RNA sequence: GAUGGGGAAGCUCCGUUUCAAAGGCCUGAUUUUAUGCAGGCCACCAUCGAAAGGGAAUCCGGUUAAGAUUCCGGAACCUGG
RNA sequence: GCUUGUGACGGCCCGUGAAAAUCCACAGGAAGGAAUAGUUUUCAUGCCAGGUCGUACUGAUAACCGCAGCAGGUCUCCAAG
RNA sequence: UUGACAUUGUGAAGAGACAUAGUUUCUUUACUUAUUCAAUGAAGCGGAGCUGGAAUUCAUUUUCCACGUUCUAGCAUUCAAGGUCCCAUUCGGGGCUGAUCCGGGUU
């Protein structure tokens, strides 16, 4: 049989990202003297669309502490952040929408975006338009802070790991129906070549585990083992349940 | 005493002294003679009827010239070989893979004379 | 004063580009630099077995200075001196019928590793100087044991290269003394005595002493303010 | 066009006031006033917190 | 797609600023003299890849069996010096 | 009116629609500069130079690809009543 | 994927035998130098001390925090001005200080 579609995606020919128009990597300021002892001020000089990304970016300008020059960073614009605003990044920085602060320095209930996994990794969690993490606690000895991620997960990271106060702009984007093939077409055209999607049940056997038959049917359980092997995993992988979810989900 | 004071966090390759070659023996023995001289630059007149015209009516000499020779060398070697003064040289590559020069002299020199001085008609 | 103005600078983050400082502690050194330094560190952090680590007990500058000034008389023939010598005995012996003894019995420092070893085995050495260097440390480590079992007094000297200078090499790795002119006999006795009590006599004790295990000061000061506070309140 | 700006005299590339061929002269007025006021109120902050250090 | 590298029995595969001691400009110091040292920089890390993308500057008239914004005539302009 | 160019606006997007060479300007004030005469070549005029390779013609029911002077195929500009 | 052996080292507590001295072996939890991961044109790390001050003094300090920036879409660069010492007064120019000490473990 052939190599199925989800295997071909891995060698990255037609499947790489369509990156030409993107504004850049969105990162927090490198974690340096200023940010970890003090704060440092910058101005958002622009807030701009990023191609293939649902949330705006904020180009933020800072002085360079060690040389006469301007160093420009690209944040992910938090909702309510505006052009000309002053942004404060540092341990001793005040708590307002747009500032970047170590998680250890904010009371619980603070809502924070683009938050680092390890301190100084220049941001990881809750970057998509509309998401955010909450601080659900701190353990000052072996200093940690506990956060609830957008997935619902709870995770404990270093109290020095930096967030940025508030939620990411562009929320509600998924509420509007695409309405037609083209609107989706133009969507992935700026992301990657994932669209459209042939049902593996409409292929021949050589093509897919679900292929073939004199009627379209999966022919064997579509829940596949974690321990399955490449070319086997097409289906609901490692699924621990299945069927229409009835009842509220909402982690305890 | 104590340690040097480096103002920069970067460490660059020390600037070491670079010696010039003093060869124990010579490269090529005798140096090659001039590869493009005035006699090699300009190979023949071009006596076509239609090139002949350019000599009478245009004050232009028409030469078959080395493929290795540029406007400069075609001009200097014409000046040197024919005693004449050159306004501007135009060149082209003939379809048989030979380079043709249109040499326009200043109004001080008369090509037709200078053409049948070298002896073609 | 006159048109001049005192206008100090606020280097306090948030303002005033920092000045130029000594970043020497932060320099990103060539790999080869980082290795020779981290080798030294790595050699200190591991517990060092006692048959190494009996080095790092170098002779002390005073005793060694007395040992270098004594040894320095006994340098071997320079090329000039030996050419000068041959012309003497070449003429004098082949002519004046001397026994090929037209030259005196030499007194010089012995050296080279395979030389000094069979010397120690033959009990002809009265003093052996061993380097604290010698990167294939194997070439040397057995000498404290050998000198001990053969009753030869020895000392571990800083400067394998300084052993070189006195012997007219770049590096000698060992220098030994066998002979002595009677004028120097008495200082050697006292020199061997001090050295014997810093090395050979101590040896049987040093053989039980592991070295190393030394924390870096970021971790030393760390637990020094841990083991200070948590016990004594 | 950009390389043509080397074929023209500097008075085609500027207007007289400082930040001439650079900012729009309402924008220069803005950063004149803003400069003066912020340098002034800076002094207003030095002497007030100097009093706070004397009285406290 | 070379390079310090890292794989691979190996043909070669990986990497492209990557775990590398990665280079050159403005002038001074020469009045043994031709260019060493003196500062201060800049740390940009190959290169190939568009005859439809970007891009310094030319026009009209005339002329040939067949060339023309290229020749001839007139009138310009750009770049370097 | 037709073709084209262009402006000021307006509709559209979970699409908001390249890069680099290169050129200019500003902030800065390092420095160099006049009266027995200095500074100025971003004002005008004036001098010299501008290499290498392509340049013919066909571009199609006969100059290309279809075994061929094949009813097929093969990117585009100009466009009168 | 799971186990064992190797890479594989240092403590400490607790189990375990010659059968209740310590050579040894495993469980817990420490360690950092191997190995591993992130970051940066390896820039401010660790230790101490100045000054402040909350602090209550059971003789006096027994300590813990700090220890230049937040109305404003400005400006922040020439080893820094200041101070002070040097050169033999030329213009130029250099130390120290401004900018506290100690350890070179970039974090
Ligand atoms: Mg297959
Ligand atoms: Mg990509
Ligand atoms: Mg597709
Ligand atoms: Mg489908
Ligand atoms: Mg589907
Ligand atoms: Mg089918
Ligand atoms: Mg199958
Ligand atoms: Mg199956
Ligand atoms: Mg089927
Ligand atoms: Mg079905
Ligand atoms: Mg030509
Ligand atoms: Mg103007
Ligand atoms: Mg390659
Ligand atoms: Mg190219
Ligand atoms: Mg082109
Ligand atoms: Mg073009
Ligand atoms: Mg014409
Ligand atoms: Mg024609
Ligand atoms: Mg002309
Ligand atoms: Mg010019
Ligand atoms: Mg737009
Ligand atoms: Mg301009
Ligand atoms: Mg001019
Ligand atoms: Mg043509
Ligand atoms: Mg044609
Ligand atoms: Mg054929
Ligand atoms: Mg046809």
């Amino acid at each position: 049989g052939r190599v199925i579609r989800n295997q071909r995606k891995g060698a990255g020919s037609i499947f790489t990202s369509h990156t030409r128009l993107r504004q850049g990597a969105a990162k927090l300021r490198t974690l340096d003297y200023a940010e970890r002892h003090g704060y440092i001020r910058g101005i958002v000089k622009q807030i701009v669309h990023d191609s293939g990304r649902g949330a705006p970016l904020a180009k933020v300008v800072f002085r360079d502490p060690y040389k006469y020059r301007l160093r420009e960073e690209i944040f992910i614009a938090n909702e309510g952040v505006h052009t000309g605003q002053f942004i404060y990044a540092g341990k001793k920085a005040s708590l307002n929408v747009g500032n970047v602060l170590p998680l250890g320095s904010v009371p619980e209930g603070t809502i924070v975006s683009n938050v680092e996994e390890k301190p100084g990794d220049r941001g990881a969690l809750a970057r998509a338009s509309g998401n955010y993490v909450i601080i659900i606690g701190h353990n000052p000895d072996e200093n940690k802070t506990r956060v609830r991620l957008p997935s619902g997960a709870k995770k404990v990271i270093s109290s020095d790991a930096r967030g940025v106060i508030g939620v990411i702009a562009g929320g509600g984007r998924v509420d509007k129906p695409l309405l037609k093939a083209g609107r989706a077409f133009h969507k992935y055209r700026l992301k990657r070549n994932s669209w459209p999607k042939t049902r593996g049940v409409a292929m021949n056997p050589v093509d897919h585990p679900h292929g073939g038959g004199n009627h379209q049917h999966i022919g064997k359980a579509s829940t596949i083992s974690r321990g399955a092997v490449s070319g086997q995993k097409a289906g609901l992988i490692a699924a621990r349940r299945t069927g229409l979810l009835r009842g509220s989900q909402k982690t305890q | 005493k104590a340690l040097k004071v480096r103002t920069s966090a970067t460490f660059r390759l020390p600037k070491t002294l670079k010696l010039a070659r003093a060869p124990k023996y010579a490269s090529k023995a005798v140096p090659h003679y001039n590869r493009l001289d005035s006699y090699k630059v300009i190979e023949q007149p071009i006596t076509s009827e239609t090139a002949m015209k350019k000599v009478e009516d245009g004050n232009i000499l028409v030469f078959q010239v080395s493929m290795k020779a540029n406007k400069y060398q075609i001009k200097k070697a014409v000046k040197e070989l024919y005693e004449v003064d050159v306004l501007k040289v135009n060149t082209l590559v003939r379809p048989n893979g030979t380079k043709k020069a249109y040499v326009r002299l200043t109004a001080d020199y008369d090509a037709l004379d200078i053409a049948n001085r070298i002896g073609y008609i | 004063n006159p048109l001049t103005h005192s206008t100090p600078k606020n280097f306090g983050i948030g303002q005033a580009v920092q000045p130029k400082r000594n970043l020497s502690r932060y320099v990103k050194w060539p790999e080869y630099v980082r290795v020779q330094r981290q080798k030294k560190i790595l050699s200190i952090r591991l517990k060092v077995p006692p048959t190494i680590a009996q080095f790092q007990y170098t002779l002390d500058r005073n005793t060694a200075a007395e040992t270098f000034k004594l040894f320095n008389k006994y340098r071997p023939e320079t090329a000039a001196e030996k050419k000068e010598r041959l012309t003497k005995e070449a003429a004098a012996v082949a002519e004046g019928k001397s026994k090929q003894d037209a030259s005196p019995k030499p007194y010089a420092v012995k050296y080279g590793l395979n030389h000094v070893v069979a010397l120690i085995e033959n009990k002809k050495a009265k003093l052996v100087l061993i380097a604290n260097d010698v990167d294939p440390i194997e070439l040397v480590v057995f000498l404290p044991a050998l000198c001990k079992k053969m009753g030869v007094p020895y000392a571990i000297v800083k400067g394998k290269a300084r052993l070189g200078t006195l012997v007219n090499q770049k590096t000698s790795a060992v220098a030994a003394l066998t002979e002595v002119r009677a004028e120097d006999e008495a200082a050697l006795a006292k020199l061997v005595s001090t050295i014997d009590a810093n090395f050979a006599d101590k040896y049987d004790e040093v053989k039980k002493h592991w070295g190393g295990g030394i924390l870096g000061n970021k971790a030393q000061a760390k637990m020094d303010k841990r083991a200070k506070n948590s016990d004594s309140a | 066009r950009p390389r043509q700006y080397a074929t023209v005299s500097k008075t085609h590339k500027t207007v007289s006031r400082a930040y001439g061929g650079s900012r729009c002269a309402n924008c220069v007025k803005e950063r004149i006033i803003r400069a003066f006021l912020i340098e002034e109120q800076k002094i207003v902050k030095k002497v007030v917190k100097e009093q706070t250090e004397a009285a406290k």
